[PDB]
RNA sequence: UGUUUUUUUCUGUCUCGUGCC
């Protein structure tokens, strides 16, 4: 639903990188270069930005008030 | 007495108000009443779209943009 | 009937990781030092969250779970504070804990991104990794929601929970050329060469060596951001020394008692 | 919810991803399993052996 | 002196509901309404 | 709640230690005076979840959390059913930490 | 519901001894050292350090059950060298080696920074 | 009543006393889904009141 | 020349469906 704070296998902090990953994919960069531009060398931490689904947006669509 | 003065669109009844207006328009066979109901529904839809755009200006819109360019 | 004189040589010293080499030592000592790097390293982390009003969409426990994984810099604080279990007082005393506070409420129309920056700590040096790169996103709030809470941090080690695991991943490797035959490749030509392999590109693996001990153990301790890598190594070695000393004291007491 | 935009669905505590097509009886999602049977108005000639007839023209 | 404060369904407006009363909101008028978070010491361990 | 009979009648109310004859050996002051537990409150196995008492003085005809559940109340909703009686639903969450024996595939 | 806590892996319980010595009866000069609330970290290094000593005829540990936190170390030395002093010497000199490794690593770090 | 463990390994947890005796008392932990039997002297009442009421 | 309390295993019906070894 939301980006984890650390990689399950390794433990490197990946929570502070989803927004930056989206921005780098936004500008011109593609995934294969964005991942190593962010600083993810091991393949275990790269699933956190590829396999993650961002379901918090749909949840936020159901605003309680206003 | 509360809803008499209290304006209706606020806040979560936007879909309910739109459905009620559409039902009233369909039920009413008159021309002026149907036109007024259609205009009210269009105004409510525009207000809802503007409110969503203001709320979804960041993140919710950028994620759509990145998804569309990625596909 | 005594031990050896190991040597150390740092190949790369940065503020994110260190690559050092230990020579003239036994494999068991190297593996134990690695496992201490991962498990038994004192470090401060969030372990007690008091939530007063959480109107977000996620679970009540989800906030605490995410807050527990936020690293906290403890360069000179972990050595001073004492374990909460061994404290001699009541309530989380600042002498043996660090207090945190978070009070964010999305008032404007746009959605909020509650990051680790909102954690206002009472102590100056105990802060999340934001000093000197974006911040760890905790949750997302929308107009009408809020998140008020206060948490306390304590000292722990990875053996208790993964929140106290400073090292990201330790790249432990010894004997790059398969000289001791500790692994048998069915087709050596099909394997790539190790990063630290000194052999040329022609031969696939070094020849067999009967009278050969494992030495020259390579390390790539990678800090998550809380503790410095060399600081991690020093703390781990000091903890292993303390454990050895305590074991020796207990053994001496047991022998004298008999 | 006939041809209704995702905005209203989200505002009505629903999702656009729900396939739908299920009744709601006493607050419980009820679905009708599609039963299959033998096609009508078609002549079938079986050869039941555990009987006195060699062939049977069912329809 | 607790008047059992409740929260409306869609309007999310605070309502004071006592025993032997219909469960309806002070304006508009609906039938769905939730309760408020307890005032107890909700303390979790971030484990 | 529902009207069982001319003399029988259900109502949400904390079953006290004095007036209610039928009663369980469990904690009751955990919930508020309405008879519905507040959200975000500790419950465990064999704990009162709703304060229903039927008059015969009253009988504790209230349900309890099933044994070996040990969860937390998420939210409490109250309404009327088609008949017009007070109808309420309560859901209890539980953080299931993955432990050995859980089935994976 | 009955998952054990996290502190029962390192913290001693009231009445539980950190180390217990038990002499074996099958062969002379052989004792089994039972360590409580520890893992392979504190047994493998001692095993290897004992292996270095030539007077130690037998040296090796085990884990009776992974969920349970205990290790048994069996030591057998020459009849003119008790296993208690063997264990003490191994611990002492291992501590010395670790301290020397610390000092060398520290000086290497301090030299590496701008040097 | 709500109590708080002030000494021992569980120092810091919050729970409600389920069954109490002359020496020990069972307290259900808030976070974890498990009930422990900690000594009564290890507990400290914190209570949960609501001052005001006007 | 004096010192205020003793009550305790309850309990629920018949039917249908789904999943697992
Ligand atoms: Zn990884
Ligand atoms: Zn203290
Ligand atoms: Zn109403």
């Amino acid at each position: 639903m939301i980006i984890p704070v650390r990689c399950f296998t390794c433990g490197k902090i990946v929570g502070n990188k989803w927004e930056a990953y989206l921005g780098l994919l936004q500008a011109e960069y593609t995934e294969g270069d964005a991942l190593d531009a962010l600083g993810l060398k091991r393949y275990c931490c790269r699933r956190m930005l590829l396999a993650h689904v961002d379901l918090i947006e749909k949840l936020l669509n159901y605003a309680p008030l206003e | 007495e509360k809803e008499r003065f209290r304006k209706a669109p606020p806040n979560y009844a936007m879909k309910k108000t739109q459905l009620l207006k559409e039902k009233a328009m369909a039920e009413d066979l008159g021309d002026q009443d149907k036109a007024k109901q259609i205009q009210d529904q269009l105004n409510e839809l525009e207000e809802r779209a503007e409110a969503l755009d203001r709320q979804r200006t960041k993140n919710i819109s950028a994620i759509s943009y990145i998804n569309q360019r990625n596909r | 009937p005594y031990a050896n004189q190991p040597t150390v040589r740092i190949t790369e010293l940065t503020d994110e990781n260190v690559k050092f080499i230990i020579e003239n030592t036994d494999l068991a000592v190297a593996n134990s030092i690695r496992r201490v790097f991962i498990a038994e390293v004192p470090i401060i982390a969030i372990d007690w969250v008091q939530i007063d009003a959480n109107s977000s969409v996620l679970h009540d426990e989800f906030i605490a779970h995410r807050l527990g994984l936020i690293p906290l810099t403890s360069d000179d604080i972990v050595d001073k504070l004492q374990y909460s279990r061994d404290c001699t007082c009541e309530e989380f005393c600042p002498e043996c804990s660090v207090e945190f506070t978070l009070d964010v409420r999305c008032n404007e129309d746009q959605t909020r991104h509650v990051t680790s920056r909102d954690l206002i700590s009472n102590s100056p040096r105990v802060i999340p990794v934001t000093s000197r790169q974006d911040d760890i996103l905790i949750v997302k709030l929308r107009k009408g929601q809020e998140l008020r809470l206060r948490a306390y941090a304590k000292k722990g080690f990875g053996k208790e929970h993964a929140k106290w695991n400073p090292t990201a991943g330790v790249a432990f490797e010894y004997d790059p050329d398969n000289a001791l035959r500790h692994t048998v490749y069915p087709k050596p030509e099909e394997w790539p060469k190790s990063e630290y392999s000194e052999l040329d590109e022609d031969e696939s693996q070094a020849p067999y060596d009967p009278n050969g001990k494992p030495e020259r153990f390579y390390y790539n301790v990678e800090s998550c951001g809380s503790l410095r890598p060399e600081t991690i190594v020093l703390s781990a070695l000091s903890g292993l020394k303390k454990k050895l000393s305590d074991l020796q004291t207990q053994l001496s007491h047991e022998i004298q008692s008999d | 919810l006939n041809g209704l935009t995702d905005r209203d669905l989200c505002e009505l505590n629903e999702c656009p991803l729900d396939p739908g097509g299920y009744f709601i009886i006493n607050g419980s999602e009820k679905v009708l399993i599609a039963q299959e049977k033998m096609a009508t108005n078609t002549v079938y000639v079986f050869a039941k052996k555990d009987s006195k007839y060699a062939y049977t023209g069912e329809c | 002196q607790q008047p059992m404060i409740y929260i409306c369904g869609e309007c999310h407006t605070e309502n004071e509901i006592k025993s032997r009363d219909p469960i309806r909101c002070r304006e508009c008028g609906y039938r769905i309404m939730y309760k408020k978070r307890t005032k107890r010491l909700v303390v979790f361990d971030a484990r | 709640e529902s009207k069982k009979g001319f003399d029988q009648e259900e109502v949400f109310e904390k079953p006290t230690r004095e007036t209610c004859q039928g009663m369980r050996h469990a904690i009751y002051d955990k919930l508020d005076d309405d008879g519905l537990i507040a959200p975000g409150v500790r419950v465990s196995g064999d704990d009162v979840i709703i304060g229903k008492t039927v008059t015969l003085t009253k009988r504790d005809c209230s349900t309890f959390l099933r044994t070996s559940e040990t969860g937390i109340v998420d939210q409490v909703m109250v309404t009327l059913n088609q008949e017009g009686y007070k109808f309420c639903k309560i859901r209890v969450r539980s953080v299931r930490i993955p432990q050995i024996g859980d089935k994976f595939a | 519901m009955n998952a054990p806590p996290a502190f029962e892996s390192f913290l001693l319980f009231e009445g539980e001894k950190k180390i217990t010595i038990n002499k074996d009866t099958k062969v002379p000069n052989a004792c089994l050292f039972t360590i409580n609330k520890e893992d392979h970290t504190l047994g493998n290094i001692i095993k290897s350090q004992l292996l270095k000593d030539p007077q130690v005829l037998f040296a090796g540990y085990k884990v009776p059950h992974p969920l349970e936190h205990k290790i048994i170390i069996r030591v057998q030395t020459t009849p003119d060298y008790s296993p208690q002093e063997a264990f003490t010497n191994a611990i002492t000199d291992l501590i010395s080696e670790l301290s020397l490794l610390e000092e060398r690593f520290r000086v290497a770090i301090k030299d590496k920074q701008e040097g | 009543q709500t109590v708080r463990i002030s000494q021992g390994p569980y120092k810091g947890y919050i729970g409600v006393v389920k069954d109490a005796t002359e020496s020990t008392a069972r307290v259900e932990l808030h976070s974890t889904c498990q009930t422990i039997s900690v000594d009564r002297q290890r507990l400290t009442t914190v209570g949960s009141r609501r001052p005001g009421g006007m």
